[PDB]
C-alpha cells in the first residue's frame, strides 16, 4: 500500500506485503 | 572573372590571374579571441597591420625529382618583422593565416602540388625506438624542409612523403584544409585558416598550431627544363593577438 | 522491500551496453568547452570528402607517390583499355581510401559513389575517355564497346580539370556486405580511350591522372565492427 | 516533442538520409559532372545529374555513424598483472601510468580526430587464475592516484588509506566493477596529437606526452599472504561518452610501436606495411 | 481501449474462435457438401451445414497459434566445447560461423516458413566441469565478430580487445547472460529458402549459404591458465521476438543431414526415413 | 537505496519466459521491411488449407 | 527554483567564481596596492587594480573545495585482525577503541579545523586469507560497544547476544558492509583539538582523549572452528556526511606518533622532520 | 516481482561513492546544534587568507623563525637581486604556506596569486623595491632591466609598511597542475633594489622583510587528492 | 518508455532499454 | 498493470507479469 | 521521503531511510 | 532526475547519479 502525502514534499507509506505483521516499527505515540 | 584574386592585407596586396577559387579552412573566418572562451587574464596586444601582413619566405626550385617540401606555423615567421618580435617577446600568442602559394611555369608544362594545412601535425621517426623528433628539425624557420635532402641523425624525422611523415597515407591528405596547384589550371593555392587548438591561447615558440605542407603529387615535365620552376610561399597572420608580455626569449 | 526478479542478462558486461554508472570524482567541475573550428558529428562528414586512390598500387609503385597516378599517352591501338578496378567500397585498391577505411568500420553498405578524376597534362594536351560502371551479373567488360553498353559517362578534356562518374546504387538488396562477398559484389569501374591522347610538338607525350573517391547523399554505412585494415602483432610501448 | 524523439531513438531513425529523386534526360550547357578538383572541394554532383533515376524512398538512417556512436563502445586500454610467482610482498601490487596508447583498436578509432572531449566510463574484469589450486577469498583494490598524490611503494603502504583518492574494492564473486570519469583535461579537448614540446631545447620532449599525464593506476590484492599462490590479471575497458570530435584525419596506416608517438617501423619491403594489397596491373580487378 | 486489450492478454484472449450455431433439417438444391478441389481452394463448409449442430459458445482462444507464440520459445541452436586437455594456449579459446540450421528441434519450425523477420534473443548457459577437482575463477568472453572482422588466432590476438566488436564477459556464478540483437538481414526478410547461387557456372554454392552469412561467434577462457584443467560448455539458446513469417510450407519429413541445405538419406527401406506407420491394409485402424 | 526482495526464480532461465534484455548493436538500423505476399500471422491459417492425407500407406 | 538547483548540482555549478573585468590605466593618491599586514588582515587588492586586465567570463565553480567535499570522501581508519594460529577460542575474537586518530590521511584532513559536526558513514572491507587452503564458510560479527555496555571475553560471551547493541552480520560472498552513524557527541560538536584536562592534578589527562570516547568495536568469526586455519582482516573506511567545520588551522607539518595527542619527534636535522625542502640561497629557484 | 537487471559497478564499494545506508543507531536524537564563531563553508575561505612565506629556507635556517624573513641592507652595488621563487602555488617554498598547502590536496589550479611584502626595518628606514612576475616561456630574469620588462611593482617603503604583487593568471590552459610539471610551470617572481636601502647614523644596517601569500578573487582548486606533503612510515599507537 | 493508459486500472508498458529489438514478446493482431 | 486506488491511501495492486497463472494469491468473497 | 519537483524536468529528491543520518552528502551553500 | 514528457506515451529520462558524467549515451544531433 501506498500512504501518499503531499505538501512539494510527497511522503510514499509503501507496505510490500499483505500482512500486517510485515511491515517495519510502528510511528510513536 | 572568378579566375583572378587580389588580397589586401595591411601594406600588402597579392594578385594571381589563375586561381582555383580560394579556401577557408573548415569554413571558420579567422576572429580575435572573446572573453567567454579566454583564460588569460591580461590585456592582449593587437599589433594589427603591422603583423597582419604578408611576409614572403625563401623560394624553393621544383624539379622532376623534387619530393616534397613543408614549414611549421608559426615557427616559419619567427623572423619576420613585427610578428617575430611579438612571438618573442610573449609567452602566449594567437593568430589566423592567409597562406598564398605561387608557382607559373608555362603552357606547355606540366605537374601537380598537394598544397595542405595540416592542424598538429605530429611527426614521426623511423626505425628509431621511441626516440621523436628533436626540436631543432621541427624549427627549421622561413627555410622549412626540403623532403629527401638532409642528412639522417637520430632525431631527425621521418622523411616519407606517402606516409606523411607520421604513418598515414597520403591519398588522404585532402580530409584537411587543402587545394592542389595544377600547372594546366592554376598558377597559385590560397588557403585562410582560422586559430584551432585546444586552448585560447599558446606558446609560438613550443608549439605550431599548423603545419604547411606541399607534395609535388603529378611529375613537373616539360620540354624546355632548363628554365627553372620555382615554388613562392607568402603568409599573412590574421587578427595576431599576444599576451604575458616580459624580455625576449632566445632559442639555442 | 519491494519484490524483484532478477533478470537473465544481470552482472554481465557487455561491451555495447549503455548502462548509468557512479561518478568517480564527485562534485568535479570540467574545463569550460570553448569553440573549436571543425567539429565532426557524424563519420558520414568525413565520407562526403574526396581523397585520392591508390589505384596505381602494383609492387613497384607501392611506397611511391606514383601509386597514385594513372598515366596517358598517345595510342597505336584504338579504344585500349586504361584501367579497371571493383566498386566495392571496402575492396582493394579502394580500401585505404578515407571512405574504405571508415566503411571498414562496418559490415554494411548502401548508396551510390561518386568517383572523379583530374586530368594532370599540359593545358594543351586533349583528350576524350569514357569511364563505365559495369553493374553485377556479368564479367568486366572485355572492350569500349562492351562497356559504353553500362552507366557510363564521356569525358572531354579541357579548361576544367575534373570529371565524375556517379556509380548509382543498383542492388538486389537494399544494402551490401562491405567486406569481399560474392552475392554482394557491386561490379566494376573500367576507363577506355574514347579518341586519343592528343599534344602538339615539343610538347611531353605522356601525362598523368589523378582519381578520388566520395560517397553521394544516399551513401551509409552500417552494423560497427573491428577494421581489418590495421592490426598489432606485440605490445605498444612506452 | 520529447516523446516523438523519443520513438526515433527507440527506432533509431534520428538522422534520416535523402530521398532519390526522378530525373530526366537532359541537354544542357550546364555540366554538373565537370569541376575542378584544384579548388579543395568536393564536386557536389548527384546520380540524378548523370543518369535517368527513378524516385525511392529512402529508409535508411545514420545514426550509427554518429561520433557518439562511433567511440561509444568499450574496448580494452589496459591488462595488469599481478603474478604471486615467489615474494607476496613484492608481487601483490603494481601501478599503470594511464593512457589510451597501449591498445591499437581503440587508440586507432580517437586517432581519427585531431581533438576530443568526452567523459569516461571504465568497466574492470578481473579473472583469479589458480596457479596451485584454490583461489581463497580475493579481494581487490584499484587506486586512482592523480598526478602530484603520493605512489604506494609497498603493500601496505599509507597511501592505500585512500583518504581523498578515489578506489574501488572488487570482491571476487561479485560483478564487474565500474564507474565514470568526467572529461579531465586541463584544457577543453583531449589532444590526439600535439605538435609542441614541453620546452625549446634538443632535450625537450615532444608530442602528447607533454600534454596527456592521466595519473596513475595503482592495484593491489587486499586479501594477506595465503598459501596457494594466484594470478589476478585485470583488464581495463574504456567507453567515450558525450562526445565530441575536432579535426577528422587520415586514420593509421601502419602499426603502432610507441605510446604517445607517431613513429614507425619500415621494412626493407614497405608494402608489408601497410593494408595495400599490391596489383598485379591497373586493369586486374 | 489500450485497458481492455491489456485485460485480454492477461487471459490470453485476444483471437477467439467462431460459436457454431444451431442448425436445423435441409431439403435444397444447394449442395454444400458438394465442390470441386481442383480448383485449388478448400471448400469452406462448415459442421451447420452437415447435421443438426446446437449453439454453443466458443471459448476457445488462438492467441497460443500465434507465429509469434510458436517461434517465441528459446531453444538451443549451438553446444560450444572448450575443453583444456594438454595444451592451454590452443584449447582455450574458440570459434562458430552463426547459423540456426545445426539443431533440428528450432530448425524445423522456422522452416514451415519461406521467409521470416525478427528480432533475437540469445541467452548462454555456461557449465564448467572441473575435470581434475577445481574450477578457481572462470570468466569468459563471447565476441561477436561480423564479416569482416579479423577473427583471432590465438588467445592473446589483439582482436579480443574488442575496440568495435560486441562483447559479453561472464563471471562464473553470476546469472546466464542474454541480449537481444536487431532484424540483421541486408534484405528484408531471412531466408529459410533460396532456389539460387552466388554464380551462373557449375562451382557456384547454391541455397541459403549465399544468402545467410550471420558472421562468427568468438569465445575463449577470460582467466590465464590454471593448474586443474576444466571443460567448459557453452550452450546457445535462441528465441525469435516480433515475427512476422511469408509463405507457409511442408514440414521436414525426413531427418536433416548438413546445414543451409535440403539434402537428405535414403535407406533401402524408405518407410524408416519418414514418420510415416505401415498400415496393414486401408481398413485396419 | 530502495529496499528490495529477491523472489525465488530469480537468475533462473525459463526458456519459455518473456523478459527484455540490453540490445548488441545500439543505434543499428534494421533494413526497411517491404510487402511480400503470403503473409501469416497464426498457424491456423495452415490448418484450414486442405493437403492430402497418405491413407494408402501400407508398406508397399 | 529545486529544479534549476538541480541542474547546477548535476554540473557543479552551485558556487561560480567572479569574472575578471577589464581595467586601465590608472594615476591617483589611491594606492591599492599599499596597505598594512600589522592590522590582521588581507589586502584584498584584485588582479584589475595592478595591471590593464580584459574582460574575462569565469565558469570556474567552487564546489568541490566545499567542506561537505573535503570531508567526504571515504577513508581507512582501522584494519582488524584475526589471525588463528594455534587457539581458536583466544583468536577468533578482538576488540579496538574507535576513534579516528589512527591513519594519518584522514585525521590530518579533519585536523585542519578546531571543531566538526557530522554523521558517519561506515563502510566495511573485510578479506578471508586461506592460510591452509580453504575458507570453508566465513561469517562475521562486528558489534558496537557504546562505553558502558559489557565487553565480551570469550567468544561465546553472553553479550554478543546484542539484546540492545547494534550489530552487523557479514557473510562471505556478500556485498561489504555499510551503515550510518548519527553524530554522537555529547556536546554540540566533535573536538579535534582541547587544551583542556580530565582533572587539576599533575596526573589528570590531557587533550581529546578526555572528550572523544566513541566505545567500542568488537569483532568475532561467527563460524565455529574450522579445519584450516585463515587470517581475516577486516578494514573500517569512514566518510564524513552532512557536515560543518569550524576555527580553521595549520596542517600538520610533522608526522603523528600517537593517538588523541600532538606530541612529536625531532631528530638531529630537522628539515628531514618537515616537508621543506632546503633552498639553495634565496635566488635560486 | 519487478524484474531487474543488476549493473555493471553493483556491490563494488567506490570510496567516493554517494550512497544512503541504515542508520545503526535508530531513533536516536543527536545533540541540539549551538552557534560556535569561525565556521567555514568551503576552503577557499582558507585560501584567501595571507600565510607566510618561508622564503629564507636554506638549510642552516630550516627550523628557525629566521627562515620566515629576508635581509635588505645599503648595497655597493646597483640593482642588487633580492629573491627568486617560482610562482606555481604548490612548488618550494610555497608549499607549506596555508594555500600551498590546500593546493597540495588538489590536481589543479587556476586563479590569480597575492603576494604581500611587509617592511620591518626601522621607520627612519628608506628603501624602494622592484616586484617582478615573469610569465612562462622563459628564464629567470637575469637582471633587473630583463625583469622589469614583465609584470611588476615598484614598492616605496613609507608609512605603510605592506605592498602587494599580483601574479595573474597568465596561462595557456584553464588549469595548471599543481604538482612540478614543466607544460604547466607559471613562471618566477623576483625582487629586485629599484634604488637602496638607506638609513640615518646610529641606525641599525641592515632590516627584516616578511613576505605572505593568498589567493586572488578568482582563484580555484579542482579534483581532490591526497597530499604528498604528510607521510605516515609506521602505526600510530597509543 | 511508459505507455500509461487508464480506465481506476492503469497500465504500464515499460520499455527499459533504449532500442526496439530489447523489449519483449510483440502484441497479437 | 497497476490497480490504482485512491482515498490519501493509494492502492497499488501490481501484475509483474502477462498471464494470469503468474499472479499471486487470491482475494476472498 | 520524494521531494518532487516540477517544470516538464520533475526531480525525485528520495529518502529510503528513516533517519536523517541515512541519506547521502548534503547540497551546497 | 525524470524529465516526464506526454503524449498516453510517457517517457521517463531518469538520471540516477547527481554527476553529469554518469549518465549514459548522449541523444544524437
Ligand atoms: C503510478 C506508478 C506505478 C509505480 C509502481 C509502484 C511500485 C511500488 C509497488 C509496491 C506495491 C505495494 C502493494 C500495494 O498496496
Ligand atoms: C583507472 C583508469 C582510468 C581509466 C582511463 C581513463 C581515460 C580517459 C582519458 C582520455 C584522454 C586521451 C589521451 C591519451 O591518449 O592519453
Ligand atoms: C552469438 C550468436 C548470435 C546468435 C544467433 C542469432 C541468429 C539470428 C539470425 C536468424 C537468420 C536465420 C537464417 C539461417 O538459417 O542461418
Ligand atoms: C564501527 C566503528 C564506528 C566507526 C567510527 C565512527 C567515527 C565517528 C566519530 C568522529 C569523532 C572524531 C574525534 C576523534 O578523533 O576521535
Ligand atoms: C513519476 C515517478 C517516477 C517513477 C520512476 C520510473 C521507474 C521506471 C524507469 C523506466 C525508465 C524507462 C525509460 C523511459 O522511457
Ligand atoms: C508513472 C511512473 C512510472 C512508474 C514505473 C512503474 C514500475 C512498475 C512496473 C510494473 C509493470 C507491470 C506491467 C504493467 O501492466
Ligand atoms: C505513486 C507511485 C508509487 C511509486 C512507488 C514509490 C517507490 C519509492 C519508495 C521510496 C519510499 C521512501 C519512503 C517514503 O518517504
Ligand atoms: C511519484 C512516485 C515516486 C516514484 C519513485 C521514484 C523512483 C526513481 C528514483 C530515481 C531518483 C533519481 C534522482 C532524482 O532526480
Amino acid at each position: 500500500g501506498a500512504q501518499v502525502s503531499r505538501q512539494s514534499l510527497n511522503y510514499f507509506n509503501i507496505n510490500y506485503f499483505k500482512d500486517a505483521a510485515s511491515s517495519g516499527a510502528s510511528r510513536l505515540d | 572573372s572568378d579566375r583572378i584574386i587580389q588580397i589586401t592585407r595591411g601594406d600588402s596586396t597579392i594578385t594571381s590571374q589563375d586561381v582555383a577559387n580560394a579556401v577557408v579552412g573548415y569554413g571558420v573566418w579567422p576572429h580575435y579571441l572573446t572573453p567567454q572562451d579566454a583564460t588569460a587574464i591580461d590585456k592582449p596586444t593587437q599589433p594589427d597591420t603591422s603583423s597582419n601582413r604578408f611576409y614572403t619566405l625563401d623560394s624553393k626550385m621544383w624539379n622532376s625529382t623534387s619530393k616534397g617540401w613543408w614549414w611549421k606555423l608559426p615557427d616559419a615567421l619567427k623572423d619576420m618583422g613585427i610578428f617575430g618580435e611579438n612571438m618573442f617577446y610573449h609567452f602566449l600568442g594567437r593568430s589566423g593565416y592567409t597562406v598564398h602559394v605561387q608557382c607559373n611555369a608555362s603552357k606547355f608544362h606540366q605537374g601537380t602540388l598537394l598544397v595542405v594545412m595540416i592542424p598538429e601535425h605530429q611527426l614521426a621517426t623511423v626505425n628509431k625506438g621511441n626516440v621523436n623528433a628533436g626540436y631543432k628539425y621541427t624549427h627549421p624557420g622561413e627555410a622549412g624542409r626540403e623532403v629527401g635532402t638532409q642528412v639522417e641523425n637520430e632525431k631527425q624525422p621521418s622523411d616519407d612523403n606517402w606516409l606523411n611523415f607520421d604513418g598515414t597515407l597520403l591519398g588522404n591528405l585532402l580530409i584537411f584544409p587543402h587545394q592542389f596547384i595544377n600547372l594546366r589550371s592554376n598558377n597559385s593555392a590560397t588557403l585562410i585558416v582560422p586559430y584551432v587548438n585546444a586552448v585560447p591561447m599558446d606558446s609560438m615558440v613550443r608549439h605550431n598550431n599548423w603545419s604547411l605542407v606541399i607534395i609535388p603529387v603529378c611529375q613537373l615535365q616539360s620540354n624546355n627544363i632548363s628554365n627553372i620552376v620555382p615554388i613562392t610561399v607568402s603568409i599573412s597572420p590574421m587578427c595576431a593577438e599576444f599576451s604575458g608580455a616580459r624580455a625576449k626569449t632566445v632559442v639555442q | 522491500g519491494l519484490p524483484v526478479y532478477v533478470t537473465p542478462g544481470s552482472g554481465q558486461f557487455m561491451t555495447t551496453d549503455d548502462m548509468q554508472s557512479p561518478c568517480a570524482l564527485p562534485w568535479y567541475h570540467p574545463t569550460k568547452e570553448i569553440f573549436i573550428p571543425g567539429e565532426v558529428k557524424n563519420l558520414i562528414e568525413m565520407c562526403q570528402v574526396d581523397t585520392l586512390i591508390p589505384i596505381n598500387s602494383t609492387q613497384s609503385n607501392i611506397g611511391n607517390v606514383s601509386m597514385y597516378t594513372v598515366t596517358l599517352s598517345p595510342q597505336t591501338k584504338l579504344a585500349e583499355e586504361i584501367f579497371a578496378i571493383k566498386v566495392d567500397i571496402a575492396s582493394h585498391p579502394l580500401a585505404t581510401t578515407l571512405i574504405g577505411e571508415i566503411a571498414s568500420y562496418f559490415t554494411h553498405w548502401t548508396g551510390s559513389l561518386r568517383f572523379s578524376f583530374m586530368f594532370c597534362g599540359t593545358a594543351n594536351t586533349t583528350l576524350k575517355v569514357l569511364l563505365a560502371y559495369t553493374p553485377p551479373g556479368i564479367g568486366k567488360p572485355r572492350s569500349r564497346k562492351e562497356a559504353m553498353l553500362g552507366t557510363h559517362v564521356v569525358w572531354d578534356v579541357g579548361l576544367q580539370s575534373t570529371v565524375s562518374l556517379v556509380v548509382p546504387w543498383i542492388s538486389a538488396s537494399q544494402y551490401r556486405f562491405t567486406t569481399p562477398d560474392t552475392y554482394s559484389s557491386a561490379g566494376y569501374i573500367t576507363c577506355w580511350y574514347q579518341t586519343n591522347f592528343v599534344v602538339p610538338p615539343n610538347t611531353p607525350n605522356t601525362a598523368e591522372m589523378l582519381c578520388f573517391v566520395s560517397g553521394c547523399k544516399d551513401f551509409c554505412l552500417r552494423m560497427a565492427r573491428d577494421t581489418d585494415l590495421h592490426k598489432q602483432t606485440g605490445p605498444i610501448t612506452q | 516533442n520529447p516523446v516523438e524523439r523519443y520513438v526515433d531513438e527507440v527506432l533509431n531513425e534520428v538522422l534520416v538520409v535523402p530521398n532519390i529523386n526522378q530525373s530526366h534526360p537532359t541537354t544542357s550547357n550546364a555540366a554538373p559532372v565537370l569541376d575542378a578538383a584544384e579548388t579543395g572541394h568536393t564536386n557536389k554532383i548527384q546520380p540524378e545529374d548523370t543518369i535517368e533515376t527513378r524516385y525511392v524512398q529512402s529508409s535508411q538512417t545514420l545514426d550509427e555513424m554518429s561520433v557518439e556512436s562511433f567511440l561509444g563502445r568499450s574496448g580494452c586500454i589496459h591488462e595488469s598483472v599481478l603474478d604471486i610467482v615467489d615474494n607476496y610482498n613484492d608481487q601483490s601490487f603494481t601501478k599503470w601510468n594511464i593512457n589510451l596508447q597501449e591498445m591499437a583498436q581503440i587508440r586507432r578509432k580517437f586517432e581519427m580526430f585531431t581533438y576530443a572531449r568526452f567523459d569516461s566510463e571504465i568497466t574492470m574484469v578481473p579473472s583469479v587464475a589458480a596457479k596451485d589450486g584454490h583461489i581463497g577469498h580475493i579481494v581487490m583494490q584499484y587506486m586512482y592516484v592523480p598526478p602530484g598524490a603520493p605512489i604506494p611503494t609497498t603493500r601496505d603502504d599509507y597511501a592505500w588509506q585512500s583518504g581523498t583518492n578515489a578506489s574501488v574494492f572488487w570482491q571476487h564473486g561479485q560483478p564487474f566493477p565500474r564507474f565514470s570519469l568526467p572529461f579531465l583535461s586541463i584544457a577543453s579537448a583531449y589532444y590526439m596529437f600535439y605538435d609542441g614540446y614541453d620546452g625549446d631545447t634538443y632535450k625537450s620532449r615532444y608530442g602528447t606526452v607533454v600534454t596527456n599525464d592521466m595519473g596513475t593506476l595503482c592495484s593491489r590484492i587486499v586479501t594477506s599472504e595465503q598459501l596457494h599462490k594466484v594470478k589476478v590479471v585485470t583488464r581495463i575497458y574504456h567507453k567515450a561518452k558525450h562526445t565530441k570530435a575536432w579535426c577528422p584525419r587520415p586514420p593509421r596506416a601502419v602499426q603502432y610501436s610507441h605510446t604517445h608517438t607517431t613513429n614507425y617501423k619500415l621494412s626493407s619491403e614497405v608494402h608489408n606495411d601497410v593494408a595495400i594489397r599490391p596489383r598485379t596491373n591497373l586493369t586486374t580487378v
